RNA sequence: CUUGAGUCUCGUAGAGGGGGGUAGAAUUCCAGGUGUAGCGGUGAAAUGCGUAGAGAUCUGGAGGAAUACCGGUGGCGAAGGCGGCCCCCUGGACGAAGACUGACGCUCAGGUGCGAAAGCGUGGGGAGCAAACAGGAUUAGAUACCCUGGUAGUCCACGCCGUAAACGAUGUCGACUUGGAGGUUGUGCCCUUGAGGCGUGGCUUCCGGAGCUAACGCGUUAAGUCGACCGCCUGGGGAGUACGGCCGCAAGGUUAAAACUCAAAUGAAUUGACGGGGGCCCGCACAAGCGGUGGAGCAUGUGGUUUAAUUCGAUGCAACGCGA
């Protein structure tokens, strides 16, 4: 409310140290199964990275790039109007909302096991094709559509 | 088409829309273009942006006149009276005289009742 | 009000605008006049203007 | 007799009054040029106006009403009220030195006259606004607020009507009673060497002491301290009603009760509570996320319905896996 946290630090990526790729798997971790969770992050993520050819936290955060989204609208009820005045989001929320989106996505892609769904769901992102990157282009119409008050 | 070369710029940033008439110094209107007439409708349509947007769609006619540069003629208060101009301004239009022609009654009709909530 | 600035430099200096017409005796007179409250709602301003 | 009142001379400022002109800004309308698909309006809209070409834009013209800026704590007036500029006719207020008349004064029931706006008559005028009215929207309804139009009227001349929170809610005339700050206009004086400074009249705001006041507040412009004269008040409702008189074209005004009925009505101030009042804050209250309920099967409580009985109690948040 009015107080001031500062920021809960996160175990840097349990195989490749990375804080960012970390809290990747604490989103999909669902019921306190961090391993059973992880377990299907890795695996998607090191398919993708062969796939793909590059390692994983490189087509990780390439796919990522067109799941970033640069800005986005909030609602604020000033008068009985409730104005959806734009705003552009900052870095560590742009990759946050991403990494949200694409797993949320991937969840119900409707493959057969998560593995699949996120990884195969991973990849779309890379060139714009999945939900991830549409979201992300969707919510920008939000915006600029609503600049008028930005 | 006929090459004008250069004209006047016309805004007419009422309360609740905005239009943009260039012509030549003569009066004669060469290219017109309304925010309303340009997409978003009421609350949208009011807004200063929706000036821009529209203003730079009346370049879209008057340019291939021959125009170079023009004056600016603004009157009456509401946004885009001042986008209107930076648009222009900034859409390669040289300015030049920036006017406000705005009417102000030294005291003569009765302005309606109305607004009453 | 008039306005000629000399080199391509864009500034509007709206200021000759605002430093008189524009708004007030604009949107003083967008709605129907006082009649009565000039004589007394205008006359309460040095109720303010007094301190 | 001259200090009260008034007369004269000389200036002083002024939206004071009647009449006649007159300028510019804008509005609407008409005509045409340019130009094309919107404009207008709202919280959204919609009615409405647009391809029979609107709107915007330019040019010419028609007309009515009102005078941005100056402009204010401003000025004038008995009150109402009175703002562009110009002239004509005209009233009052103020200072200055004096010259003059010589108490010629103050107040005033009745009477007389002036009286905002709306309204009424006759005849003009009519742009904008706008009761009525007509659509459109809002709503449960909405004979309203809001939108699109729009008649009376508003403007004018002469006559009528006399009311207003016609308010400073404070009758007029005269005299005394500490101060401070400022506006307005007149007048005397100062190396005026200056707008500068000092005084001294009329008017006018603001703060305030004494005192007055129920308090709020008023306070040398009193609601302080006194005097002359007048008007009015005598509980609230009924009621500024009826009746009658008078006035009026009328709308209606004015004068003005009774029955009956209640133990209050009322002024101010206080404390708290509340506000679709304001300012500043806090709570997982919101926002930020995750997972849920509401759908499903069953458990369970509750109302209901049934029953011979469905024992009793808890039934806004603070009842409903609650007393059990
Ligand atoms: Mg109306
Ligand atoms: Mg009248
Ligand atoms: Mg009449
Ligand atoms: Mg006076
Ligand atoms: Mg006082
Ligand atoms: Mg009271
Ligand atoms: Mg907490
Ligand atoms: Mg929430
Ligand atoms: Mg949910």
């Amino acid at each position: 409310r009015r107080r001031v946290i500062g920021q809960r630090k996160i175990l840097p990526d349990p195989k490749f140290g990375s804080e960012l790729l970390a809290k990747f798997v604490n989103i999909l971790m669902v019921d306190g199964k961090k391993s059973t969770a992880e377990s299907i992050v890795y695996s998607a993520l090191e398919t993708l990275a062969q796939r793909s050819g590059k390692s994983e936290l490189e087509a990780f955060e390439v796919a990522l790039e067109n799941v970033r989204p640069t800005v986005e609208v909030k609602s604020r009820r000033v008068g009985g109007s409730t104005y959806q005045v734009p705003v552009e989001v900052r870095p560590v929320r742009r990759n946050a909302l991403a990494m949200r989106w694409i797993v949320e996505a991937a969840r119900k892609r409707g493959d057969k096991s998560m593995a699949l769904r996120l990884a195969n769901e991973l990849s779309d992102a890379a060139e714009n094709k999945g939900t991830a990157v549409k979201k992300r282009e969707d919510v920008h119409r939000m915006a600029e559509a609503n600049k008028a008050f930005a | 088409r006929k090459q004008v070369s250069d004209g006047v710029a016309h805004i007419h940033a009422s309360f609740n829309n905005t239009i943009v008439t260039i012509t030549d110094r003569q009066g004669n209107a060469l290219g017109w273009a309304t925010a309303g007439g340009s997409g978003f409708r009421g609350s949208r349509k009011s807004t200063p942006f929706a000036a821009q947007v529209a203003a730079e769609r009346c370049a879209d006619a008057v340019k291939e006149y021959g125009i170079k540069n023009l004056e600016v003629m603004v009157k009456g208060p509401g946004p885009g009276r001042e986008s209107t101009i930076r648009a222009l301004n900034a859409a390669g239009f040289r300015i030049t005289n920036i006017t406000d022609v705005t009417p102000i009654p030294h005291n003569g009709c009765r302005p309606p009742k109305k607004r009453r909530v | 009000i008039k306005v000629r600035e000399n080199e391509p430099f864009d500034v509007a200096l709206r200021r000759f605008k605002r430093s008189c017409e524009k708004a007030g005796v604009l949107a003083e007179v967008r709605r129907r006049e006082f009649y009565e409250k000039p004589t007394t709602e205008r006359k309460r301003a040095k109720a303010s203007a007094v301190k």
